[PDB]
DNA sequence: GGAGACTAGGGAGTAATCCCCTTGGCGGTTAAAACGCGGGGGACAGCGCGTACGTGCGTTTAAGCGGTGCTAGAGCTGTCTACGACCAATT
DNA sequence: ATTGGTCGTAGACAGCTCTAGCACCGCTTAAACGCACGTACGCGCTGTCCCCCGCGTTTTAACCGCCAAGGGGATTACTCCCTAGTCTCCAG
């Protein structure tokens, strides 16, 4: 659930790297949306059980960096 | 002629699937580029020995790419190195191991193995072709997509630059050749009828055809009557003038050596054009005025060939296969003809 | 093995030009 | 810009993903992962959408960029 | 009366894909059945959630709530 | 994957059996193609999946209806 | 006044949701018709006995309804029965198991439990409320929806037609109340503050009020000030005149007798005045319109949180419906209540 | 178990409306 | 209503518990839901396995009946 | 442990599941459905425990985990 | 290359092919390639945990994590 | 089952590049190397029968690659 | 048959493991403001839709017969009939 | 304490499975056909822009207590590093 339209503007921008003038429906803005909620929430989810992993309460990139490795990020 | 091939693993025994010459070389000396499994270009120093067999050394390696590398195309001046493939980058590499080598452009927008690369004559423009059905021409300068040729329906196996910038020749996997106007930025011819080419059963994951370097006529490989090699002229491309027999496997490349040679007829003009064709077995090398092949070799590869290459210079005829060995032709002094 | 089997410059007759 | 990805919107999100306690660091680091796989999945999701000679991205490319990260959903 | 639209061969290789070899013609009216019910049955979810967004016009968005709420999410 | 025009009329024509001065997207449109295809593919392997239970190869009327009773949308 | 308590469980020991009588009813005798978790929607026969006390007598039995009934309706007639619930489809009822009843047109389009509905005076025109933040006009002669009113952010659980035909009241979970013109089909007025109303702690499924049954007042329960029904006017309504206190449980239904009685503070300034019933979640309050206090209140009858109300046709029944599976009537003598016009 | 308190009809208090 | 004998099942439920996680507490009202998922669930299998034997033509049942509903059922 | 149902009780369940002629090796798989069943459910109350730092499992964690997978 | 004998891996999966179905033949060659994959993905999810457990802070390892890596995969 | 012997286990952990080992690692090492045996060879099946074959395949396993994305 | 390997087994010792600050970066608090939500034309320029086009490979009927559903008779077996013993269970 | 719940035995035969029997309607072309598909393109029109104003809930900064990541050290525990039979995989 993150603020609708500074998401929005971050994908446009984003967007606009790769060629100008791209007009995007709204139908696929909440698509994508959606996916990056979707992305977010679980890597969130895996990051704290990492970190409960790690015996630490508190959260470390360290965790963010695992698991990346471990989901073939890097 | 001699033929030499090489038994040791350029890419540490994996498949062999592009090879290329440096453009820019002009003297005795060439620079020969090669693509394999190993997802590294390495590009090798070829120049004959004091016998006149081929002699291959190592210059630098290429390990950018993430997955494999399916082309590997030099600039007809030879400054930048088009490669792309299983990751589906195309990287402008530029001369910064012997040597060493950097990415100048990065020219995404390909999806999975791209498999033909032609550079357009002035080198700031070119062809991709990739599995993902389409064909994108790009700006080498600016580095970005300009259009747009998604009108393929299969595997876009093959793709030539017409010398004259006038057209785009285009072959894919669902045996129909697509010709683009380059002005027009649409579909300026489409034959898929004398089928005329070979189907999915083709084992050869390349369909490289290649214009005549004057761009008079249009050599497409992996052909049917039987497998066959057709040929067809700019004032006609919906009927071809001839097909060149080749019984046994199909072929899957077409190169053309860019040295013009004295004649000692497809085409009727004062000079006459020597080009190698690749099956996936043998090689036929025919010339523009004699019909029947000059040259054949066979049973040097255990494997099916992948790619060809002609020296700068027409001195050497690299030949790759998919065992992970190459091999060279070599031909004396003005064997092959006259230059002009 | 492979037994290679190697012709020169003949200035073959299986693979005659066939036209239409 | 880049800076959209709101820092107690980021505690809000990690509060939906369970987590305890929170660094500044993150707040930042989350944007570098949202702008990379973003990049990633709006890049294969524009090859799908000119595949279909479309000049808009749709949600069909969005639900094939996730099947190819792995991520269906 | 566009119902008879799925035709004999469509099925015949649709069963193909499916993992069968045989089946009877009498299998053609069933499934045109179950196709429209089901169909109905997804629509109406779809319809529902167009008519949320103030939209005269359906979207793909729909289909895919629509599978949600049946448990076939694709 | 199947057919487009005998499915758009269908689609249309319960549409209009729903309420008439409505409006669907192309998109969508072949967006509900492939997930009724996918339905109807998934209860064919069911049907297959019975059918093989009924250790017979031809399939009749029961199998779908067990398909459906089984997991109960109707 | 005399009040009688169902102690048979009349779906199966399931919470019932809802009650109304047959506002076809003429006579002594009025219809009943109850909602429970059994799926099933149970007409009964009320008629009081020869003591006075309320009698009831089972009719039908309508389990069309694949889940739970929240909310059942009838006509201003009496001869079409509205029916939703968990299912989320919208019955009309029609009378073709002492007795049977068929559905006529099947208003779909809701997605989930359906809380409030109420009949237009014509007939014609449907109000439905449910969970999933709007309400939809339908068309009882087309049997098809022509107007949506999406502006609702969280449960709808109230919701009452204008007996002059002119707005739509509606209340949500949101602790907002939201008006509709019935002629330009948009927000008319939005009332939040004075919170207003409660929020979700209330454990009430429904929200239902009602407006005065000559539509120039509006009966909203479920207000916080401690828990209150808080009265609007069509003069204005974006401020109360007055409202009713009820501290303890929170109110959660209003519903008003159609007989109007003559006069015996007052709310409104009419020859007339109006009786109504309010309930909360363990008690009932019985006001009328002159009078500010209540003249009634029933309380300690059932088990568990009180669901619905239902005045008769007459004025002589007012059944009372809970959660614990069992429901109760108020049954008052001759123009107990007062003298109708 | 419940203590029922009932209420007759008096012509209480603690619920007596206070106006604004 | 409930068949299967109760404390059995609570010392069923329990001994699972401290499989994974010892000194868990349960009381009386999470034992009984843990019930009425129960026979919940086993009577709709049953219900599946009957009338899919039904299908089989076959008075008896054996479990490949029950195989075939969950190999139905994606729970593998 | 997974003994705590017996085979009579499986037989008498089955009665009212509306079969009549049983094999025995059913009252083995049963179990393995029963324990595969509930160890989602167990696992889910758990987690929802875990949210509300609640050590006992309760009946409403029970009730809105069936509603998860569905069957309330 | 390969490090585990092939007769104890053939005899185990003689053993669950004859839980499952007898008369199932199993050929050299697509034994070899099997058990090749075989190793390569279990040497692959041992080095997983190998960095799982480099980033545990704690050189020897202890089978948890590797089941973290476990629900990473979400294979169970 | 037991076939996966334990000391042929540590040597692919030497090759995998640990130094300290807990001994309860075998079981589990085993087990989750048995579930994707199952799912590879349920896969290979499933091509197989719709081949009409009885025999396992090199193609069974490429398949089975291209499915679980490991290719 | 015979030679690498593994399985059974001491040594301690390095490697986890839990305790003890310990402080510094982090969890709620506050004030407002600053973007966050929204809606309204404006019609301009983007968008799909229907139909025409044609024409060609998918769609339709049918022979036709035989691989596959359908019926009979086993027929040999594992319940569920009654029961006699244990036997966990509520208090 | 007893008390209903359970368990395990004995075989009659009901019925799942196997074999034998039978017919009949899916493959399998050959030929008719048709709508499926591809583009234009005029016509419809839907999504929209985007600004600000309205206005308002959340963002951000900083404080202050204080919880915890990590260091230190004592504590145990577990593969060395052979020692040795073995045993069996694989070659002859």
């Amino acid at each position: 659930l993150i603020r609708k339209l500074p998401f929005q503007r971050l994908v446009r921008e984003i967007a606009q790297d790769f060629k100008t003038d791209l007009r995007f429906q709204s139908s696929a803005v909440m698509a994508l949306q959606e996916a990056c909620e979707a992305y977010l929430v679980g890597l969130f989810e895996d990051t704290n059980l990492c970190a409960i992993h790690a015996k630490r309460v508190t959260i470390m990139p360290k965790d963010i960096q695992l698991a990346r490795r471990i989901r073939g990020e890097r | 002629m001699k033929v030499i091939t090489c038994e040791i693993a350029w890419h540490n025994k994996e498949p062999v699937y592009s090879l290329d010459f440096q453009h820019g070389t002009a003297g005795r000396i060439h620079r020969l580029a090669s693509a394999g499994v190993d997802t590294n270009v390495r590009i090798w120093k070829v120049e004959k020995g004091p016998d006149g067999k081929a002699i291959v050394e190592f210059l630098s390696n290429l390990a950018r790419h993430t997955k494999a590398v399916n082309v590997v195309r030099f600039s007809p001046t030879g400054e930048i190195l088009a490669s792309g493939g299983d990751d589906a980058v195309i990287l402008l590499w530029k001369v910064n191991n012997k040597e060493n080598w950097t990415v100048v452009k990065t020219l995404r927008g390909h999806l999975e193995d791209v498999y033909d690369i032609c550079w357009a004559t002035d080198g700031n423009l070119m062809a991709s072709a990739s599995v993902d059905n389409t064909a994108i021409i790009w700006d080498v300068s600016k580095g970005q997509k300009i259009s747009i040729f998604n009108e393929h329906k299969s595997y876009v196996q093959g793709v030539t630059w017409d010398p004259l910038g006038q057209y785009v020749a285009t072959l894919s996997c669902d045996r129909v050749l697509r010709v683009y106007s380059i002005q027009k930025k649409r579909v300026a011819f489409n034959v898929s009828k004398m089928r005329m080419f070979h189907d999915d059963s083709m084992k050869s994951f390349f369909r490289r055809l290649s214009f005549t370097p004057d761009g008079s006529l249009l050599l497409t490989p992996a052909g049917c009557v039987m497998n066959t090699t057709y040929v067809f002229s700019r004032k006609n491309l919906k009927r071809p003038i001839a097909h060149l027999p080749c019984p046994g496997k199909a072929t899957l490349a077409v190169r053309c050596c860019p040295v013009y040679f004295e004649l000692r007829e497809l085409m009727s003009l004062p000079y006459r054009l020597v080009f190698a064709v690749a099956s996936e077995d043998s090689v036929l090398l025919y010339d523009t005025q004699q019909s029947f092949p000059f040259g054949y070799v066979s049973n040097i590869h255990y494997h099916t060939l992948s790619d060809i290459s002609w020296s700068s210079d027409g001195a050497f005829l690299a030949i790759s296969s998919t065992d992970g060995y190459c091999s060279f032709v070599t031909f004396e002094k003005d064997e092959l003809g006259i230059p002009l | 093995v492979l037994q290679p089997v190697k012709i020169g410059c003949v200035w073959l007759q299986q693979f005659a030009a066939c036209f239409l | 810009n880049i800076q959209g990805i709101t820092k107690p919107a980021i505690r809000r999100l990690a509060r939906r993903g369970g987590v305890k306690r929170i660094s500044g660091l993150i707040y930042e680091e989350t944007r570098g992962v949202l702008k990379v796989f973003l990049e990633n999945v709006i890049r294969d999701a524009v090859t799908y959408t000119e595949h279909a000679k479309r000049k808009t991205v749709t949600a069909m490319d969005v639900v094939y960029a996730l099947k190819r990260q792995g991520r269906t959903l």
